[PDB]
């Protein structure tokens, strides 16, 4: 009972339909993640992209920090963690320089209207995600 | 309204009875609503009415409610119809909460035509197969017999409605309903909150 | 037909159910079945080991199953139900795609599958029919007696 | 200066096509933070004057925001430095928002990337930038010349 | 912008554009309902209608941010961004992507109340009792 | 003074991180059509 076989019936293509690259599992949750959401504009792929990474990566700063031991733990874990998105943010712009030099068609990640688009939504995303974070680290007694 | 049951009756001289003209507020779907939150308020009315005069009589379970916290019927019968309700434990109150919860959400979803207002019938519920009738008493009639009881569930419904809204006052507006002021049995909170205080 | 058959029993169904049936009905009833016996499983392995073998929250949350979850803080609660409603609705697109094997988050439709898949199915289907009825012996006794399954052994 | 322009641009034709560099689009927004930045000296001038920012002799610890507070070095930064950093933090973060970000409303920054051109010169904001920014340049100069500080000029000035 | 809900020729220091008209008439119906909100709020919270609950007995309309800014306004605040987020994603797609989508129109029409013969008339209330609200609050906060 | 740390994160990490961004755009850049 074969359980690994050919990628897409091609025994000469560089992979194997195994149960972690193939089953209904793997397909659901990468096909329903942003990135590859059917439907979902640029601009709306990198919003979710942005509040999900800004909101998580405030924390490591904020307890690991050198001043988490300091009334001004939170403050300055969130401008470290502006200071990540922002080096992240011009990351992609001069990728997207990089990679897409010569485009006109827009509305798709692999052209530089639609990468463009989906680095502003990064960014909005992440630093609206540090922040929702600091508020709810700082009314932590809520929960 | 014309084609609703309840549009005829010998005491709304054969009238929908609209005064504020309610039934304009939308289409078809509006007023499809309106007859099923009609018909659960006074199901849940005559449900109301039945429970109350068996906790002003005095006819409960036997036994012990929580066990765990030693809340009993007996506890229960003796403090008034609502207060009662602030007496059952909160993960109790929380338990009978969440399986109204889970029938209400059956009955919004598992409809094979649709939902009442856009294709249902209003106040049908046996697409949940047994939930009403389970003893199937009504098997035997047909559906002119159910045309004719419906309308009576509609009438005794309003009238429900309309008792449980004297008691709920009676106890809130002090001698809200003559005749029911005395009080006897009437004590306590007449509204109750959910969860007790939350 | 379907993998439940088993040799004590065969194919028990006293009470008609499979026919006069749809074939949603049965899907759902073969994905409740598995949902069922998973869950069993995994809160009878979960007692088995928690009753001895406890070392997070320092230790201190009850041996009794249904004290230990009382004591568990608002927000571990929190995030347990938000992992299995995550896990739910993965289960419910599942559902709607057009290849659903009842059950099947691997896919396995689309592999040579032979008689020892069906023997390891029935293998996990009758493990989850012995740890429904166990899962549910052992709150009961939790509940009467107040010990946990190996201390009530003892 | 158009052939001065022909020449930047010849010289660096990358920069040029953004509009970085000797560009109305960065004419403009320079003036535009050129006035915001008279308002803000003007601000900070009336708040030191209701002693609207905490201010003195006051001065950052080590315990408080660690080798950023610069303790035991000679430099001696004050807690009026350090709110006013924090609201300059603050303004920094927005404008990156409106600029990486969204053209959500308003103006681009790069020339509204797009091959857009840059319309040589109400639009007399120009002017007002030209103005502002001559105005800045002759207060760094007064300030560094005559070392008359910058708000003690600003004060007697006005 | 010549044709819309109660539109007449009020546009002194005008600044709708045909790009940012949509957008204004979002921010126009939003303030509007949050000031119907804020107004019957205040009004019932200043005539006696109260919570049960010691916590709540002793606040007023002007004290009852301070005293609840710990549970209750912020559970307010967690629910009012989770549904702001997802307006904001519809908003966010339809000013800077692609969308055709009117302004205020966030799908909450589930009683299906604007089938009626007179929906024109329900979108009409709606922006003049907001825009009476929006000046009624500014009357009684300030 | 001031100017040590006015300048040193200046000219340390924005001019170079800036300078490694405009090389490595620079060296992407394609040949011209
Ligand atoms: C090559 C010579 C040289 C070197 C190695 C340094 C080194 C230093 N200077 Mg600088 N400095 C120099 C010349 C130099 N300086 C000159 C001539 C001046 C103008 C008067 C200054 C003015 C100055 C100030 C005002 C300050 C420093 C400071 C510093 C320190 C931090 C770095 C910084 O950002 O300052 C760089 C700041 C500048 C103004 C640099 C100006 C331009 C120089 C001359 C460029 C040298 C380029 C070199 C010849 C070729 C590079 C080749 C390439 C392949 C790498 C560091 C020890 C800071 C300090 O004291 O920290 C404790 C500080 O506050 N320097
Ligand atoms: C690799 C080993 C290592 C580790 C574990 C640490 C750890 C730490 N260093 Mg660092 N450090 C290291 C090497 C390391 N250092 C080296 C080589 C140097 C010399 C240059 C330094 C120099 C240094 C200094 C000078 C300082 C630190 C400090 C710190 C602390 C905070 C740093 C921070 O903000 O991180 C931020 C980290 C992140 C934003 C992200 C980290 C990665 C995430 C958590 C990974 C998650 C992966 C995930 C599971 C993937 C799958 C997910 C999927 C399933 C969904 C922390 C204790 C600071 C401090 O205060 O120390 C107490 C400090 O001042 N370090
Ligand atoms: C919506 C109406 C309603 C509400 C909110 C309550 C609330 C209450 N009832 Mg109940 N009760 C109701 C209707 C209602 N009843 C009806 C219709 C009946 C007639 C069967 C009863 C008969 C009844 C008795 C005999 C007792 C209670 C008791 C109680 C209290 C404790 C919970 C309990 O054990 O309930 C039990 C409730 C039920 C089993 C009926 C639930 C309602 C469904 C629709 C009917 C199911 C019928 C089916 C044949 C079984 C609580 C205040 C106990 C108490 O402490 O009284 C003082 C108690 O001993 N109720
Ligand atoms: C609730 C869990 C559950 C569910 C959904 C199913 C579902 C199924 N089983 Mg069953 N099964 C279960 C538990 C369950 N089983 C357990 C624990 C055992 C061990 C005894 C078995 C043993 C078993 C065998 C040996 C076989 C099946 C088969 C089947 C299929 C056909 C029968 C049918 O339609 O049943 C419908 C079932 C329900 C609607 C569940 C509710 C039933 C009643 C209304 C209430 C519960 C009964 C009773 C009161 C128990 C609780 C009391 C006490 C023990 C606490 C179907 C996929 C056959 C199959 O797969 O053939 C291809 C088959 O051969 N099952
Ligand atoms: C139905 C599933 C279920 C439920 C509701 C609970 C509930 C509880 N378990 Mg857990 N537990 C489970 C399965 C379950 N368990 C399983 C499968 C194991 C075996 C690995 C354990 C092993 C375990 C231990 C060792 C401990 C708990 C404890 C706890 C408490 C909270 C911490 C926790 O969940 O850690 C669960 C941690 C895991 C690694 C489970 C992984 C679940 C898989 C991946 C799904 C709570 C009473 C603590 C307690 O209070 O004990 C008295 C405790 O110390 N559990
Ligand atoms: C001149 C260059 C430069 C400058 C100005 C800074 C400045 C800073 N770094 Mg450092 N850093 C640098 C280069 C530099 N870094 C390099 C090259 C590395 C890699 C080896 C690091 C690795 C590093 C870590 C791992 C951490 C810092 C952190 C910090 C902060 C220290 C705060 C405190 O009180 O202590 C501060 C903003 C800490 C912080 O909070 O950063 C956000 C911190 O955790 N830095
Ligand atoms: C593990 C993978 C993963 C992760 C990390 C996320 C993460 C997220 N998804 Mg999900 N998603 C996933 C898988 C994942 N998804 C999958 C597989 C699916 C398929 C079912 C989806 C489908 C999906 C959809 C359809 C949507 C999301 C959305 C979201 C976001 C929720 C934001 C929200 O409204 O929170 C709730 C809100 C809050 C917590 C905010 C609370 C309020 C704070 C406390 C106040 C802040 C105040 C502050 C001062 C600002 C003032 C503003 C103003 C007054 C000026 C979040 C980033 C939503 C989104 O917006 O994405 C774009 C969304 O619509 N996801
Ligand atoms: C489609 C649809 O609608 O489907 C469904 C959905 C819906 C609505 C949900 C339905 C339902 C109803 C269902 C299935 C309801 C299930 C309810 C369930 C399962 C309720 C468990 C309670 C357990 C408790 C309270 C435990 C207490 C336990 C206590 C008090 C203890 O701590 C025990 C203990 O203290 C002792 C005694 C002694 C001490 O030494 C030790 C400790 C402290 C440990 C319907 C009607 O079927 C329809
Ligand atoms: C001066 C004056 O009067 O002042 C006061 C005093 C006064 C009068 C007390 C007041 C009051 C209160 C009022 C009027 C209260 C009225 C309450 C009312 C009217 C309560 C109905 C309950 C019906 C139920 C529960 C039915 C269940 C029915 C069921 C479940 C079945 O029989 C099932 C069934 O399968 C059988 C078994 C046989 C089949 O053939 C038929 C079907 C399928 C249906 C007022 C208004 O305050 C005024
Ligand atoms: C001589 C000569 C030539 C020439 C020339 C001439 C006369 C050139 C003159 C150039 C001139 C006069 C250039 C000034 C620029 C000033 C700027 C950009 C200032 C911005 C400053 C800003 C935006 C500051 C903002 C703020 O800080 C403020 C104020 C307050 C703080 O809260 C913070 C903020 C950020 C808000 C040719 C023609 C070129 C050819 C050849 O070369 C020969
Ligand atoms: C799958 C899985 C997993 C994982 C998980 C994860 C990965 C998670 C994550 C999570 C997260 C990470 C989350 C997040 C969230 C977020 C949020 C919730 C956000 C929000 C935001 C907001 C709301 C914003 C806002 C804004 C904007 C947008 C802009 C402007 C500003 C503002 C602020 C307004 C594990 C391992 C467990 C295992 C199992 C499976």
């Amino acid at each position: 009972s074969e359980f690994v076989k050919p990628f897409n019936n091609d025994p000469f293509v560089g992979n194997l339909s195994t149960p972690v690259t193939t089953s209904t599992a793997t397909k659901l949750y990468l096909g329903n993640l942003p990135i590859y959401r059917k439907g979902l504009s640029p601009l709306m792929r990198g919003l979710e992209v942005g509040m999900a990474h800004g909101y998580f990566l405030i924390g490591p700063f904020y307890i690991l920090g050198p001043l988490r031991n300091s009334p001004n733990a939170l403050l300055v874990g969130l401008f470290s963690a502006y200071g990540l998105i922002i080096i992240l943010t011009l990351a992609l712009t001069i990728y997207g320089l990089a990679s897409f030099q010569d485009n006109s068609t827009g509305s798709n990640l692999e052209s530089s209207k639609g990468w463009r688009s989906f680095t502003s939504g990064f960014t909005v995303g992440a630093l609206g995600g540090a922040s929702v974070a600091y508020v709810l680290l700082n009314n932590v007694s809520f929960f | 309204v014309e084609t609703m049951e309840g549009a005829a009756g010998p005491e709304t001289a054969g009238k929908v009875f609209d005064p504020l003209g309610l039934a304009s507020l939308g289409g078809e779907e509006t007023l499809a609503f309106f007859r099923h939150a009609e018909l659960k308020h006074g199901r849940v009315a005559m449900a109301a009415i039945v429970g109350f005069q068996f906790h002003i009589n005095h006819v409960h379970f036997p036994g012990y409610l929580s066990p765990s916290a030693g809340v009993t019927f007996e506890q229960l019968a003796g403090v008034g119809p609502f207060e009662a309700w602030n007496l059952i434990p909160l993960l109790g109150k929380m338990q009978i909460l969440f399986t109204i919860a889970g029938l209400e959400h059956a009955s919004e979803c598992l409809d094979p035509a649709g939902h009442y207002t856009k294709g249902g019938t209003p106040g049908n519920l046996k697409f949940l197969k047994k939930f009403w009738d389970t003893p199937g008493f009504t098997d035997k009639l047909t559906e002119e017999q159910k045309a004719t009881k419906r309308v009576s569930e509609l009438k005794n419904g309003r009238l429900a409605m309309i008792g449980m809204a004297s008691i709920i006052s009676a106890m809130s507006i002090p001698g809200s309903v003559p005749l029911l002021n005395g009080a006897p049995a009437l004590t306590g909170t007449g509204f109750v909150l959910p969860f007790g205080d939350f | 037909d379907m993998v439940g058959a088993c040799k004590p029993l065969g194919f028990f169904d006293p009470l008609g159910f499979s026919k006069d049936a749809s074939p949603a009905s049965m899907a759902k009833f073969r994905e409740a079945e598995l949902k069922h016996g998973r869950v069993a499983m995994l809160a009878c392995a979960g007692m088995i080991t928690a009753d001895k073998f406890h070392p997070l929250y320092d230790g201190k949350l009850s041996s009794n199953p249904l004290l230990a979850i009382a004591q568990v803080p608002k927000l571990g609660l929190l995030q347990i139900l938000l992992f299995i409603g995550f896990m739910e609705v993965f289960g419910i697109l599942n559902s709607r795609r057009p290849d659903y094997k009842p059950g099947d988050f691997l896919g396995s439709s689309q592999w040579d599958t032979t008689e020892v898949w069906d023997n390891y199915q029935l293998r996990e289907l009758n493990n989850g029919r012995l740890a429904m009825f166990a899962s549910i012996g052992m709150l009961t006794h939790a509940y009467i007696t107040g010990k946990g399954p190996l201390e009530l052994l003892d | 200066f158009e052939a001065g322009m022909a020449q930047y641009n010849a010289d660096y034709p990358w920069l040029a096509k953004y509009g970085f560099g000797p560009s109305v689009k960065a004419e403009r927004w320079n003036g535009r933070h050129a006035m915001f930045g008279w308002v803000a000296i003007l601000a900070t001038g009336v708040a030191k004057s209701h002693g609207l920012l905490p201010a003195g002799d006051l001065m950052l610890t080590y315990q408080d925001w660690g080798g950023l507070a610069q303790q035991g070095f000679n430099t001696y930064i004050s807690n009026e430095r350090a709110v006013i950093m924090i609201a300059h933090v603050h303004a920094l973060a927005v404008s990156f928002a409106a600029a990486f970000g969204p053209q959500v409303l308003g103006d681009s920054l790069t020339l509204l990337d797009g091959e857009k051109d840059e319309e040589p010169y109400p639009a007399a904001e120009i002017a007002n930038g030209r103005m502002a920014m001559f105005g800045l340049i002759s207060l760094v100069c007064t300030s560094a010349f005559t070392g008359m500080d910058i708000l003690q000029i600003v004060d007697i000035g006005t | 912008l010549q044709g819309m809900v109660g539109n007449v020729d009020f546009d002194p220091l005008g600044l709708s554009t045909p790009e940012n008209i949509k957008w204004m008439r979002e921010a126009e119906l939003k303030h509007g309902r949050m000031a119907q909100l804020a107004w019957a709020g205040y009004v019932a919270v200043d005539l006696g209608l109260r919570f049960p609950g010691e916590k709540y007995a002793g606040l007023t309309s002007l004290s009852a941010h301070d005293a609840t800014v710990g549970y209750e306004l912020f559970l307010l605040l967690l629910l009012v961004g989770t549904f702001e987020t997802i307006g904001g994603k519809q908003i966010y797609d339809m000013q800077m992507s692609g969308a055709n989508r009117e302004a205020g129109d966030f799908g909450f029409d589930p009683l299906m109340l604007l089938k009626s013969p007179n929906a024109e008339k329900y979108k009409l209330a709606e922006l003049t009792h907001g825009r009476a609200a929006m000046i009624a609050f500014s009357g009684v906060v300030t | 003074s001031f100017l040590p740390s006015i300048l040193t994160p200046l000219v340390t990490l924005v001019f170079p991180g800036l300078c490694f961004a405009l090389f490595f755009v620079l060296i992407e850049q394609d040949e011209i059509a």
